[PDB]
């Protein structure tokens, strides 16, 4: 109703497993032949007849869309069972999340390596493409070298910056649940890593650090961040304004 | 089978259900006879149960392993109706016990085949999620009345992923995970830190000392975890001593969390420890704090308070 | 063999392998340095290197020499077994995934059967 | 193993 | 017969696994529909009613008494497999013996870790 | 994604119509219906499709991931159709794309199921080779024209000996992996030349010229992968006047690999190039010689035919 | 009909593997129980009795015959599969072909441990047992020897030696297609190569020596060839008229 | 497999064969820590048969252990003792194959038939370590001990 009127609808199916198991459910006791796993044969049918209707519609006719966020329980992170396997195939994207991951700190779980977006920076602001472009390739860098941390018994000065860029940018890829950042925020911070400000800080502080100096630019520098916002850029002056304000609260910081 | 569902279950009742305040439901659901007359002696022997008053604080019903299908398909229903009257007709606050809901799942296995049903993934029936579905739904806190359920939860072939155990995490609020791997270390109650979890394991909750402790101990086992296999053949040497303290306060957390039960005794051979909270979060606190890393692992093993474990270290010192 | 068995070890092979093959590249690095400075010294899991001398077994003019020859030695024997080792787990990770796959096959079409079995006999 | 099928075509050179 | 009079009775069922082939058998042929694995969907019930019979009596049932030892052959060494499981789950323990074990020269092959009595200490002597 | 799928599909179309006149069918089977009218504005763009006039070079056959199996199940089929016409009416040398081909596979499953028949190992139909033959064989070159397809393949759980893709392997006469890592090297056609591989790489087939410089190509290439470990780590010295032109040509070669379509004009701003094959033994075979050794790197990035490798080097002082 | 008439066949069955895929499509349609691998129980009878045909007559029923040589093919050199194991324990034999060998260059890819003739030494010519004989012998010693370690430093002559017979024997079982060889040709070449005319030469120069040391023979030595092949058997001139062969051509032979 | 797994119950002997055994060129290509007896027992075959076969098993069965470490990293890494039970395993391993005359045509050796008292004291002996200077080789097809140290001899 809201796609088709030149609105916008977001559209969460929590889970499609379940639903799957339903259909299952209903097909073997009207004694339909079974396949894989005792699923019909027009399961995937019944999910991508269902995921299809996203989508984004012309000017021509409303230029409203509907996107959809559905979710696939895994079992024992097989995602090529049957069930995980067809919706995969059916969407233009996955968001991976992992146990052990989660249990070593990383909230929210997502396995940055693993997930994707067919759609990719054509669904960016030129603000984030602007940070996100840099991040994506130090972390893709550091996910080469990761597991040598641990035994670097004397690793180059090469290596070992990734090691460093690594983990502060991971770092800022966590997060506390309830508080989704706007697009201006989270670049914001996002440039203080990437830029290198954080390099010689402590791991062990850059979430502490995130908050607070996330806590001062809300407070203080609501303008820079309206810029941001607006210019949808990361201006050459913004830029470094930024520079300023990171470098000051930083030295403050270190206190 | 034998990691404890059983046992935990018998220290909650101990720890909880005595000092409870309202009734208790306790269903024997296709599990073993022995131990439905354990329970009732013991519920004797404690007063819970009065055979000549009316103080009697608990109800109970069985349907156990000696039973046909039938019977195991429909007790859980007997026990959760019991329990279902005292949460609205009366309204009290009620405490559930079952023990072992597998089984009602299992007694519908039984029969599918001769209701004439295609078999499901596993073996399972075709209508196993429904069917726990329209009664797990009624397990449940109103406004009316409170139930709080303790369900013990079997797992076929120690396989978690299996259509009944899986299908079961939905329906709950806090899950204790048991691990045979745990326990074959000597580990009890042999729960698995990384795959536990609860509804309330929320700063908001239980507040951030509760919450940085807990996640602060889960990270380090973790971090464990991840070497284990990796020191294993590479060794110990060429470790960080960054790295190789958490190799040590690992072990050591690993054993702080065993505790001897109450109701254990016959098996550890120890006295049973019940620890308060403020006592389980800071020990905890101060062993990641690195204010023990004196003490020898040993010393954590099988104790209750922090206290005890240096008590122990002594005890140990020759 | 269980997947979660199989998923075990090569999750864990799959780690060695990687630590190994860093270790080499670490031993190749000193063992550079060696070479070169092993050069003017002689005008005066470390492979079978601690045990060669260790059985045999039973001043700073040479102390120095037994000394910049044992490293250059050493940082040599180092590299060259870590080169093997992830040479082994590399043979393993290809094994082990073979079995894997196998196994995972296996399951499915073990299932269906069963599931295909008890439909028939209605 | 369970999640490898999210890398992909990885051993392509080899079909 | 002797539980019910007073008396003490040990009964080893040698062994398990091969009567469920057979009930299996005689299953299958009556045109039941085979379940998991191919047994009969009650093989758990087919173990659980026989080894319930196995029981302590009251002083007011002649204190007589059955025990149980059932065996179960695994294969490769699995414990987790199905009906291993399954029967592990009726018994008041297990005594698992190993291959491994055995070759290494511990006799008997008892894997002390994976082994366990529900009973515990109240079956043994004080003095053990 | 992100590798050059799409634009090289795109090239070959172009490529087929130009050196052979021959038109080409694509069949998306099991396609995302976003995906598909994505890929129309995009050939489109690129000129292949043509609303305007009469000089369309494909023929796009879509058989939506919403439809039913069977419909999923035959559109293959009908872009079949479509492409032996153009062989067998007017014997061009058609092309023929199917994406994907596993979709195709698993809607015959979807089939099988739906029509009751027991599933073979695997859960797939027990007709999958035939299912699959009956389709492969009708993709030759009869004495009328040629098909050629081109079929996009997903392997289930990266496992090349998994019913499906192993079956398919029995059809292809050759492999193009298109890889990210290339990509990332800025070289496009993304395409690994170590990786992708030719049944008729054979000196009895492409004759001893060309099948000789083809593993000269390949030798280097691989030579050069070993050396990659050592450079980085103990530093690009202790190699030889002999380790130090292996690499210079290698790096030379990766880069003469490369190369700039026709299709991406548009907004690539440099002009395509449709280089002969002729024009690509000689190539190679001389920078293997050493005739350009004297040349730097860029001279030979995105260029057609080695003389631009030489003006190149020209306007590169 | 060639083997019940005194006459002399050869088929081959290409491949074992589809047909059994053929039959096991038949058997599920038919709805016939499927066993391992989802084949039907009876797939091993419908290999046995096709090659139970394959036989050798005696002189009471025409001393003909029928050779059959049918192909199996493996998935990943797993020699273990239901199929593969069924066929093996049919035929009198096996030549395995490894992936490995292939792509090192050893074509044909003969695994020389692996592979079987169980009944044709008798089928075995003198001439060939002559060479053939300290052939796999020798390639036996190297076998050892011949690590996966490519960089292996290595001490003790013998051994040394061992692994250099190995290389060269290895190089002259290296053969192109569609030029298959006069069992006789195949003793001379082989004769070289057994007897140490190859060992001061070096393993790139093999290939190549055969050929040219091969049309040499064709061309002026068609006299020895046909006593070694109408003989059967090396004799002691026959063999010491070789042995100078070998020995002058290596004299002139250019590097 | 259903089938030969429902026969070992039928047997008083059972000699499984190992195809890993043969790939490594050992024949009979017998498993000696799978094949089982009956008679195995002290009382059947005295103590001194049943402690050299309880003794090459449980040497057989450590090797065994060790083989994983041994996979990845070789025996450098190995103790002095362990590696002593690594030889002494490979060549008991070694002196249990033997050349059959009904495989001369492959073995390429003439047939050997071991008398029981002979296997005892062979096996003692490897076992005591009366052979630890000996090359494993030697130990390879061969009938009694005797000839495993001749073979010795002859490979210098
Ligand atoms: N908390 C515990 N402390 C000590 N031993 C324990 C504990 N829990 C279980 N065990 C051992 O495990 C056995 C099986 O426990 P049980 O509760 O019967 O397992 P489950 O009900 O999960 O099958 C007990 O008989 C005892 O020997
Ligand atoms: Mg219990």
């Amino acid at each position: 109703y809201f796609r088709d009127n030149g609105k916008h609808a977001l559209i969460i199916y929590d889970d499609l497993s379940k639903q799957a198991v339903a259909y299952r459910q209903m097909s073997l006791l009207l004694r339909r032949p079974p396949g894989r796993e005792a699923y019909p044969g027009d399961v995937f049918y019944l999910h991508s007849r269902l995921l299809e209707r996203a989508a984004k519609m012309n000017d021509a006719f409303g230029g409203g869309s509907l996107t959809a966020l559905p979710v696939i329980e895994t079992q024992a992170g097989d995602v090529s069972a049957y069930i995980p396997t067809n919706v995969i195939s059916i969407t233009d994207g996955q968001i991976f999340l992992e146990t052990e991951l989660f249990y070593k700190g990383i909230r929210p779980a997502i396995n940055v390596g693993l997930s994707v977006s067919r759609v990719g920076s054509a669904a960016q602001t030129r603000a984030m493409k602007q940070v996100a472009g840099t991040m994506k390739l130090e972390l893709a860098q550091y996910r080469e070298v990761a597991a040598f941390a641990q035994f670097g018994s004397d690793l180059d000065a090469a290596t070992q910056q990734l090691l460093s860029r690594g983990v502060r940018l991971t770092e800022l890829l966590k997060q506390g649940q309830y508080s989704p950042m706007a697009i201006e925020e989270q670049v914001a911070v996002i440039y203080a890593g990437v830029r290198g400000y954080l390099d010689k800080l402590e791991p062990s502080k850059i979430t502490k650090f995130e908050n607070a100096f996330l806590s001062h630019v809300i407070s203080q520098h609501q303008a820079l961040l309206g810029k941001i916002r607006t210019d949808g850029k990361i201006s050459e002056e913004s830029d470094a304004k930024l520079k300023e304000i990171v470098t000051n609260f930083l030295a403050g910081f270190e206190a | 089978a034998g990691v404890g569902k059983t046992v935990l279950i018998m220290e909650l009742i101990n720890n909880v259900a005595k000092a409870h305040g309202g009734y208790s439901v306790f269903a024997g659901v296709g599990e073993r006879t022995r131990e439905g007359n354990d329970l009732y002696h013991e519920m004797i022997e404690s007063g819970v149960i009065n055979l000549k008053d009316a103080t009697s604080k608990v109800a109970l019903v069985y349907g156990q392993m000696n039973e046909p299908p039938g019977a195991r398909a429909r007790v859980a229903l007997t026990g959760l109706t019991v329990a279902e009257y005292f949460r609205d007709q009366e309204g009290q606050d009620v405490l559930l016990f079952i023990d072992n809901i597998f089984r009602f799942t299992q007694a519908g296995s039984e029969v599918s085949a001769l209701l004439g049903r295609i078999p499901s993934a596993v073996g399972y029936q075709p209508t196993l999620a429904t069917d726990m579905g329209t009664m797990q739904e009624r397990i449940t806190t109103t406004k009316k009345g409170s139930i709080t359920s303790v369900q013990a939860i079997y797992v076929p072939a120690d396989d978690l992923t299996d259509p009944a155990p899986a299908t079961t995490f939905a329906h709950l609020d806090a899950t204790t995970v048991l691990s045979r791997a745990i326990a074959e270390l000597g580990i009890y109650p042999a729960v698995d830190p990384l795959d536990s979890t609860s509804r309330i394991m929320d700063p908001n909750i239980v507040g951030s000392e509760h919450y940085d402790v807990a996640r602060g101990v889960q990270k380090i086992l973790q971090d464990y975890k991840s070497l284990q296999d990796i020191i294993a053949i590479l060794g110990m040497d060429e470790l960080s001593e960054e790295d190789k303290l958490t190799v040590s306060r690992a072990r050591k957390i690993q054993r702080f969390l065993s505790q001897p039960f109450q109701v254990a005794e016959v098996f550890t051979g120890h006295l049973g420890k019940l620890v308060p909270l403020k006592e389980t979060i800071k020990g905890f606190q101060q062993i990641l704090a690195g204010e023990y890393d004196h003490l020898p692992e040993q010393a954590f093993y099988m104790v209750g308070p922090i206290e005890e474990a240096v008590a122990k270290a002594d005890k140990l010192a020759e | 063999a269980t997947l979660k068995d199989i998923t075990r070890r090569l999750k864990s092979i799959k780690n060695i392998q990687k630590i190994t093959k860093s270790m080499k590249m670490v031993a190749a690095a000193k063992y550079a340095r060696a070479e070169r400075e092993l050069k003017p010294a002689r005008v005066y899991l470390c492979g079978a290197i601690h045990s060669s001398v260790a059985k045999q077994m039973k001043l700073a003019n040479i102390i120095y020499y037994s000394l910049k020859e044992s490293t250059t030695s050493e940082q040599s024997a180092r590299m060259t077994a870590m080169d093997n080792a992830s040479k082994n787990a590399s043979e393993m990770i290809d094994k082990l995934t073979l079995t894997f796959n196998r196994t995972r096959q296996a399951v499915i079409t073990k299932e269906l059967i069963e599931i295909i079995s008890g439909a028939a006999a209605l | 193993x369970a999640x490898a099928a999210l890398x992909g075509a990885a051993x392509a050179g080899l079909a």
